[PDB]
Order: C-alpha cells, then structure tokens, then sequence
RNA sequence: GAGUGGCGCGGACGCUACGCCGCGACGAGUAGGAGGGCCGCUGCGGUGAGCCUUGAAGCCUAGGGCGCGGGCCCGGGUGGAG
RNA sequence: CGCGUCCCCCGCGAGCGCACGGGGUCGGCGGCGAUGUCGGCUACCCACCCGACCCGUCUUGAAACACGGACCAAGGAGUCUA
C-alpha cells in the first residue's frame, strides 16, 4: 500500500530520535551527579584533614591510587630489561603517556625504569585535557580520535562508560574497570615540553625530571599538553 | 584561445631539479644519470651532509597531479587520426602529442581533427 | 499567525545563552502552548493547443562533469561577514592614510561603511583628499578627535557610491556631496587651535622618531 | 552536555561576586568617609 | 559468457592500447573508450555504439539484437537520427530506458552523442 | 504520548 | 623514533591464487562477494583455499 | 613629503650554527633593542628594495628598474629586539646587512 | 518481512574487480634476501587496416616538459632508408 | 509541566530561522597591459650565504703518508649441460 510503510518508516525514524534524547539525558544525569562526587571528593580530604588538625592529630590521605607517567629519554641505548617494562607501560616513544594505576606490583615496574620516565599523581583538569585533547580510542587496533560519545559507548558500553565523562571518572577514579578504560586509550602523544625541561639525566630530587613527581606532574602536563 | 582542462589545481612539486649522479660533473665517462652509491666508504650513499641527494619514494608527486602538465592536462602519443577518436571522450582531462616521425602532411589533418574534436595538441604547429 | 517576538534570553556568552532550558520553559511558557495532532504552464496556441516545458533538459552535455562539493556551514559571503572596528577609530578621530596617493596625510575620518572601510574626508580644501574610503589596516588613528557627533552626513552616499565604474571624469554629485560636509567639519576643526594645518601638514619618519616609543 | 551548563553557572558566579565585591569598594569608601 | 571472454581480452586484446600511464580500447562499439567490463562493445549481448553519420550531420545508434549473437552481420542494426541538439540526445535517452536495453549505457551514451554533435558543429 |  | 620491531609486520597469507587460469579466478570473484557478504565463515573457508598451492589442497580420495 | 617606513638590516638567515634555513630571515629594526620594545612591529609588512639591469613594471604608473621581495614579520627573535620576518620569495644572501624596509601598515594603533 | 483472522516520460561520477575506495599505524641500513618496473638493450611469435623520401635509424641542443627514480616524450638542427 | 489509571510517607506535533556543529569560502576588490614589457620552477652563465676532503676496495677503523685510477669511446665478468 505504501500508507503504512511512509508512516512505518517514520514511527521508526522517530524511535531512534527518541532513544538518543533517552540516552542524551542519561549522559548529561551522569555528568553532573559526577560534578557532585568530585565536589564531595574534594571536599572531603579538606574536611578530614581539619577534624585532625583542630584535636592537634595528623590525617595522612590515603596514597594515590592513579598516576600520570611520561616517557622523557629516547629510544637509543636502552637495557633489554628497562626496553620491556617501558614497552609493558605502552611508553614506546620519547614523550609518550599513559595512565598507570599504583600497587605493589606497578611501583616496582615504575622504580624499574626511573631514569627513562617522569610520573606522578595527576590533577583532575590534567586528566580532563588529557581525555578531551590527546584523547584518542583503541577501536579495530585503530587511534580513531575520540571526537563522539558512540565511539567509548561503542567499545566500553558493556561497563557502563557510554561517554568522555565515565572514561574521565573511570581513568580518576580507579574503578572496576580501569583495565578496560586505560587500555582502550591510545597512549597520549604529547609535545616536548613548551619552556624547557631542568635535567633530564638526573632524578627530579637531584633538580633533574626523571622520575616521581607528586602534584608535580600537573606542572609538566599544562606545559606538555 | 585555449582548450582549458575540466579542473585546474595547483601542482605542488617537492622537487624540480634532477637526481644527478654523485661524480657525473667531474667525469664525462660518468653520464648525468643516477645511480646508487653501493660503495663501503661512499658519502652521498650513507647520507653525509652539503652532499648529493638520494632519490627516496617520499619525493613522490601528489596522485591528482602526477604526470599532469603544466597546461592541466596529461598527455597522450598521437600517431594518426584513428588514435584522435580515442581521445574524444577524455575530452577535458586528457590532450594528444603528434610523435616525431608522423609526416608534415599528416599533422596537417591530425591538428585539423582534433580541432574539430575540440582535442587539445601540446605540439600543434611543429613541422608545418 | 503570529508576530515574530524578540530572542527572550540575552547572549550572556557567544554561543551561551543566560537562561537554561527549564527557566526558558517558562520563559516561553510551553506548559500551555501544548500542540496535538508550477513546472509545465499550458499556452493556446492558433491542431489543438500545446503544452510547453519550463526547465528543459539541455541540448550539450560536457564529457565529463566535475562531481558536487560536501557541504560547509560557517563560509558565509564578504556581504554578510560581522564588521570589526578598533577602540581608536570612533566617528571624529583624525587617520594617518598610509598606503594611498594621499600616503602620510592626517585625514578626518566621517563613519564606519557597510562594507568594513572607513568612509574618509580629511577636508577637500585642505589634504586634497574628496569623499573617500580607506582601510583599518592601511591608517593609524591618532589620539586626536573633533567632536564630529553633532553632523548629518548624507545616507545616499553609501558603499555602492564609492565602487568604481570601470581618464576620470567627475559627476557634480561627488562635487555637492563634498561641499555639504564640507561647512560642517572645517568650522569644526578650527573651534580647536593649530589644528587647520596640522591636517594639511604631512606624517613622517625622521632621525631618532621610532614608532614603538611615540604613543599618538 | 553538562558542559554548558557548568560554564553558564560559572560566568553567572562570577559575575556576582565581581558586582559583591564593587560593593564591597564602594562600602570601605563610604567608611572611610564617615 | 560475458565475465568469461572479459578474463582473456583485459590485458591482450588487439584494441587495448596502453602507453603515457593510459588505458584505452579502439573497439567499434566502446563509448568512454577506454578498457572496461562495462563499456566493452564486443563482450556483452546488449551493445549501444554511437558513431558519426555516413553524412556530414547525424548521429547513427548501433543496436545490437537478442537472437544472433554468434552472427557477426545480422546483429547490429543502425539506426541515423540527423535532428536538433536535443532531440538526437533525447532519442538516445529513449532508447535505452523505455527499453530497459542495458540503462548503465544510458548516460556514457549521450555525452558521446553529444560530443559527436559538438564536432559537426562549425567553428568561429 | 505525554506532550498533550 | 618508536621501537617496535618490522621483522613480523607484513603477514604471508595469500590475497589471491598464483595461478593465472580464469575459470579459477572467476570462482574468486564470486567468493570474494560472498566471504565478506554473507555472516557464513564456510565462505571465508573456501574463498582462502582457493588461494592455496597445489601441495596445501591434496587430493582427497573416494 | 616624508619616509613611511622603519629602517631594518637583513642582518642573517634562520641559522643553527651549522645550518641555515633560508626560508625564515632575521632582521634587526633599528629602535628597538629588546623583547619589551618588539611588539608593535608583529605581523609588519616588511620590502626588500633592491634595483637591476633590465626594467619592470611598477603598481602606480612607468616601469622603474627598482624591483622587491615582500614580508611579514612573523614573531619576535632573541632576547634583544632582533625580530623574524618570512619572505614570499627567500632573500639572496647579497643583502647580508644591507636596508629592508618594516613598514607601518598592518597598523593595529 | 509477507499473508489470514479478532499534471512532467526524468535521476551526474562509477566497477581495467589484476579495478576503485576508506580508515589507522609506520618508513636508518653494509653483507644479504625477496618483490615491483607503462625501466633500458637485441632478436622471435602475435598485434597496432602502426609510423616513414611531404625524410627511418643515428647524432647535437642556452628548446618545451614528464616520471621519486631507472628513463622517456616532444621542439629545433643534422642525416639519407628504415 | 500531560491525564485516565499500577506503591511504601505524611511511540510520528506543524513550521521556520540562527549556527564555535562529520577539513574554505567570499553573493568581496584594485591594478598594468605590442619591439617593451608579461610569465617560464626546470635548463645556460654568474654572484652571495651556509654546508661540503676522492671515488672504488680490503678493513676493527680510509680523505688517508693503504693500493687501482691522466682522459674518452667501444668491448668486458654467475653462463650453459647433467
């Protein structure tokens, strides 16, 4: 007849307008009940470290559980050792970085490798232009840039990451699925740093850049990044 | 009046000198042609400095415009008017070239039929 | 049927808007403005009458056609592009032309043009210099204004006056239009001293005179 | 999406404490006067 | 069959004709003339040619039948249209769609036509 | 439905 | 300057038989339609054995 | 009546001490000797005004002898007013400080 | 998906499938290996209703170009039979 | 921001228009144009700036005070058989 089949064809057209408006709310919900949690976050690490300071005790926050770690040297005259964990690490190239959640089992990895990196405990802006700017998926063994929602959703959905904002949440907060989250992200490529670097031979502790760098690395990231 | 092209971009060249072979100037034995340098010691083999450049795949002309001329077009070896009716239907992209032993008398037509076919020639008044 | 009302929120941002979509809710008040649900013209023509086809299909096709283009958005023509001034070039501020005939000359400049150049007369009598456009680029406004806000210049004379035609020969509308404006300015450049043939005088770049170090 | 509503909230609060802080001027002058 | 006798003439026909980085065929019935499995005049059962009249004005549209296609002379059937600018493409246009007689040829076809008309056009 |  | 190791990068699959017989080669053409057209792996199978030498597709007997 | 432009030398190439990029020129604008003072001539229209043997036509009027090669200061050179400036066609190294002209007039006064 | 109940005769490009196209990542290199050459030389079977005394081969060139390159195509001169 | 309904506390509205929205356009312009100028990157000669030792070879290492090479043409070296 072809008079249900336009008015078929649009009913359906017009589901999937109102499956993506469904989704689209959901997606705007989940980033600001994270503006909430990050809020709440922050806050509490003031809050805890006050209540400590007014009974004249020490609140010692709880070790990082998320680091930032930049490869700074090159790729000529490196042990076979110190080649693999760098390459384990997805640090393959000068200026390379990736997202490495701390254990027992990772330190000893990024102690391993000291001359060869410069990592730290990243900033939540840091990890925000890092996901939105050098963001880029791991989709088909393809750097397809991160320039949609349907493109994590695509890939992460299955562990409730349908967005940048979950991703962002899943890297900062090192969640159940950080594994997926961070292996899905392509190791950052990052520019040389804009003002210069101190020393790259020498540890940051002996006023070098090699190594560990607390709240440091926000420093290099914006000067990087 | 010119027969112009369909579309006429800009041909970008990352190189328009030759690939001289390294001692084609000192010697006249060596001709002006290249050759690698496949010596143990050689400074234009081993990418020495102020040296002779070596030919890579990199100097590669863009795909739109490789063999494409000046005029636009690319041209086409034109031996008589039955290699014209060829042409006719590549109107606009592609032009015919007269070879050098096609006969003054049979440019008069090969000229005069790919005017009529609205054909561009590089070399239209050559011998006459 | 209804009239088109203005944007009800302001532009609090390029881009943002100052209210959000539940106070714009309101604002509209969409919680009671709910909603439920020419080619082939015939001609008597003197064995019957015809029937003609306007948009005939063509009698030449090329061999072969150049594909259509993907479609951009934000390339809009030079007619419609957002026209930009600088905090130093007010109506009545005095412009050092740089690149034209009239190259160093202090001439006075009249309004912004609807085509972003400066609509220019540095008076007739004095610079030699007529109704006459420059560029913003192409002019340094000096740090020297006649309160020019109380002229009227005529709105007849606009961008399309200006545009050349294709020796030149001038028409007396160029002639009249330059002689009414000129009896509101030269009485007005004189209410300040000095200032007569400081506009006649020329710009120059003498020995020791860096422009980096002279604020005009 | 949430981003332009974060932004909006953002130049709205600042904007506010910039007009509480002229305020603030303009409550020393007048202190000062007296 | 087509596709068949298509996987022996691609490289070594007698019409091929390859030099300048170029690839034609001088088929008496290839229209774009150039090596394809479309516009092969040889190949196929249905084969619209478009050639110049035996006159000076007028294109002929060679149409080649259903019935002998292993008979060289009773094939192709002729057909001259010596009309306006127009309705010599629009003939064209009819003869292959209102036939359904192989419509990929359909606008290779007027181009051609077109450019045959363009050339027995006089110059100034 | 619930736009009515 | 990224260390990754070009010895294992261009696989040796075949992406067509060597040989030049057409009978052959037009099977291909029709199987390279329907590996990638059709859900079924059959296709993917035969399509890929096609490829093969005379050594790697042996007679299989009564 | 008067000199509309700003007295600069092509003092060198972009170079590396073992290497030189013909493509970027310095040039020293007599006046300003520093970073602070280097701001104004940015994005400056900049002319090489040599004159040849054989005549060329001339924007305005007759054919001259005197010909250019047109600029634009690029961004600011150094620690000391020196300034960048790329060219449309790359200097010949015969002007090795010798007069270019920063002109006035992408003026954003 | 499909069954049965409750006025206008119109629509560019394409796809030598050994083709066309899209997205990502990568590119040192002796000895050495393999691949691709519409690279080049000389004969052969085909083939181009090829070219040529209205001037073949060759040879020269401050001529026009083309190809990343091997090289090649033209313009001019010279030459006399392929 | 509906009502017609299903609990623990108190399935398509109808349009427009502007656009930081899956990679540039201008629906803007102005000049000079016949033996004196226009373009031609290439190719002839020349100058400047920076770089730049002479190739082949054996060698741990050659610009080497290692050896072959004054220069040019033609010839010249993984073949064929089992």
């Amino acid at each position: 007849n072809f008079a249900e089949l336009k008015i078929k064809r649009l009913r359906k057209k017009f589901a999937q307008k109102m499956l993506r408006k469904a989704r689209r709310k959901l997606i705007y919900e989940k980033a600001k009940h994270y503006h909430k949690e990050y809020r709440q976050m922050y806050r509490t690490e003031i809050r805890m470290a006050r209540m400590a300071r007014k009974a004249g005790n020490f609140y010692v926050p709880a070790e990082p559980k998320l680091a930032f770690v930049i490869r700074i040297r090159g790729i000529n005259g490196v042990s076979p050792k110190v080649r693999k964990v760098l390459q384990l690490l997805r640090l393959r190239q000068i200026f390379n970085g990736t997202f490495v959640k701390l254990n027992k089992a990772s330190i000893n990895m990024l102690r391993i490798v000291e001359p060869y990196i410069a990592w730290g405990y990243p900033n939540l802006k840091s990890v925000n232009e890092l996901i939105y700017k050098r963001g880029y998926g791991k989709i088909n063994k393809k750097r397809i840039a991160l320039t949609d929602n349907t493109l994590i959703a695509r890939s992460l959905g299955k562990y409730n990451i349908i967005c940048m904002e979950d991703l962002i949440h899943e890297i900062y907060t090192v969640g159940k699925h950080f594994k997926e989250a961070n292996n899905f992200l392509w190791p950052f490529k990052l520019s040389s740093p804009r003002g210069g670097m101190k020393k790259k031979t020498t540890h940051f502790v002996e006023g070098g850049d090699a190594g560990n760098r607390e709240d440091q690395i926000n420093r290099l990231i914006r000067r990087m990044n | 009046a010119a027969l112009r092209p369909l579309v006429k971009p800009k041909i970008v060249k990352k190189r328009t000198k030759k690939f001289i072979r390294h001692q084609s100037d000192r010697y006249v034995k060596i001709k002006r042609n290249w050759r690698k340098p496949r010596g143990i010691d050689n400074r234009v083999r081993r990418r020495f400095k102020g040296q002779i450049l070596m030919p890579n795949i990199g100097y590669g002309s863009n795909k739109k415009t490789k063999h494409m001329l000046p005029s636009g077009f690319r041209k086409f070896l034109v031996h008589n008017v039955k290699e014209l009716e060829v042409l006719l239907m590549c109107n606009k992209s592609y032009c015919a070239e007269i070879a050098h032993n096609v006969s003054s008398k049979n440019r008069k037509a090969i000229v005069e039929r790919a005017a009529q076919l609205a054909i561009r020639v590089t070399n239209p008044n050559a011998r006459l | 049927k209804g009239k088109p009302h203005c944007s009800r929120n302001p532009v609090l941002v390029r881009g943002i808007g100052r209210y959000s979509r539940s106070a714009m809710y309101s604002r509209k008040a969409l919680y009671k403005r709910k909603y439920a649900a020419l080619a082939t013209v015939t001609k008597p023509v003197g064995g019957g009458t015809r029937v003609v086809k306007l948009r005939k299909m063509p009698r030449y096709y090329p061999t072969e056609d150049v594909p259509r283009k993907l479609l951009s958005h934000g390339k809009k023509p030079f007619s419609q592009h957002v026209r930009k001034l600088r905090a130093s070039i007010t109506p009545g501020t005095i412009l050092i032309i740089l690149t034209g005939r009239h190259r160093g000359k202090r001439v006075v400049f009249l309004k912004q043009l609807s085509s972003g150049l400066l609509l220019v007369t540095g008076p007739l009598s004095l610079n030699r210099v007529p109704l006459r456009r420059t560029h913003q680029k192409f002019v340094i406004a000096t740090s020297t204004k006649i309160d020019i806000s109380g002229v009227k210049i005529p709105k007849h004379l606009t961008d399309a006056y200006f545009k050349k035609k294709k020796k030149y020969e001038i028409t007396e509308q160029r002639k009249v239009d330059q002689k009414a404006v000129d009896s509101q300015i030269l009485p007005k450049i004189k209410a300040v001293p000095q200032l007569q043939g400081y506009l006649r005088s020329v710009f120059a770049l003498t020995n020791g005179v860096y422009p980096h170090k002279l604020v005009f | 999406p949430y981003a332009k509503t974060m932004r909006r909230n953002t130049i709205l609060r600042q904007a506010r404490n910039h007009k509480l802080r002229v305020e603030r001027a303009a409550a020393a002058l007048a202190a000062k006067s007296d | 069959s087509a596709h068949l006798q298509w996987m022996v003439v691609r490289n070594c026909s007698s019409f091929l004709i390859k030099r300048n980085k170029q690839t034609y065929s001088t088929e008496p019935n290839n229209l774009k003339a150039r090596n394809s499995f479309r516009y092969n005049g040889l190949i196929h059962r249905k084969t619209v040619g478009v050639e110049p009249a035996a006159d000076g004005k007028g294109v002929v549209v060679v149409m080649k039948r259903r019935s002998g296609q292993r008979k060289p002379a009773t094939s192709y059937v002729r057909t001259t249209i010596n009309k306006n600018a127009r309705a010599t493409l629009s003939s064209i246009r009819h003869m292959i769609r209102k036939n359904k007689y192989h419509p990929d040829l359909r606008m290779a076809a007027i181009r051609r036509a077109s450019a045959i008309l363009r050339s027995q056009k006089p110059v100034m | 439905r619930g736009l009515r | 300057g990224v260390d990754i190791l070009h010895n294992k990068d261009r696989k040796v699959w075949r992406k067509e038989p060597k040989s030049q017989d057409m009978y052959l080669r037009l099977l291909v053409k029709l199987y390279r339609f329907l590996a990638r057209h059709t859900n079924s792996t059959f296709n993917q199978v035969v399509l890929k054995r096609l490829f093969m030498s005379r050594t790697k597709r042996p007679p299989l007997s009564l | 009546s008067g000199r509309l432009w700003c007295k600069a030398i092509f003092a060198g190439y972009k170079r590396g001490l073992r290497n030189q990029r013909e493509h970027t020129a310095l040039l020293k604008i007599e006046g300003v000797y520093a970073r602070d003072e280097t701001e104004f001539y940015l994005g400056k229209r900049c002319a090489y005004v040599y004159k040849a043997k054989n005549n060329t036509v001339t924007p305005g009027g007759k054919p001259n002898k005197t010909r250019v090669i047109w600029g634009k200061v690029t961004r600011a050179h150094g620690n000391s007013g020196m300034v960048r400036a790329k060219f449309r066609s790359n200097l010949p190294a015969k002007a090795i400080g010798h007069r270019i002209r920063v002109m006035l007039y992408p003026s954003r006064i």
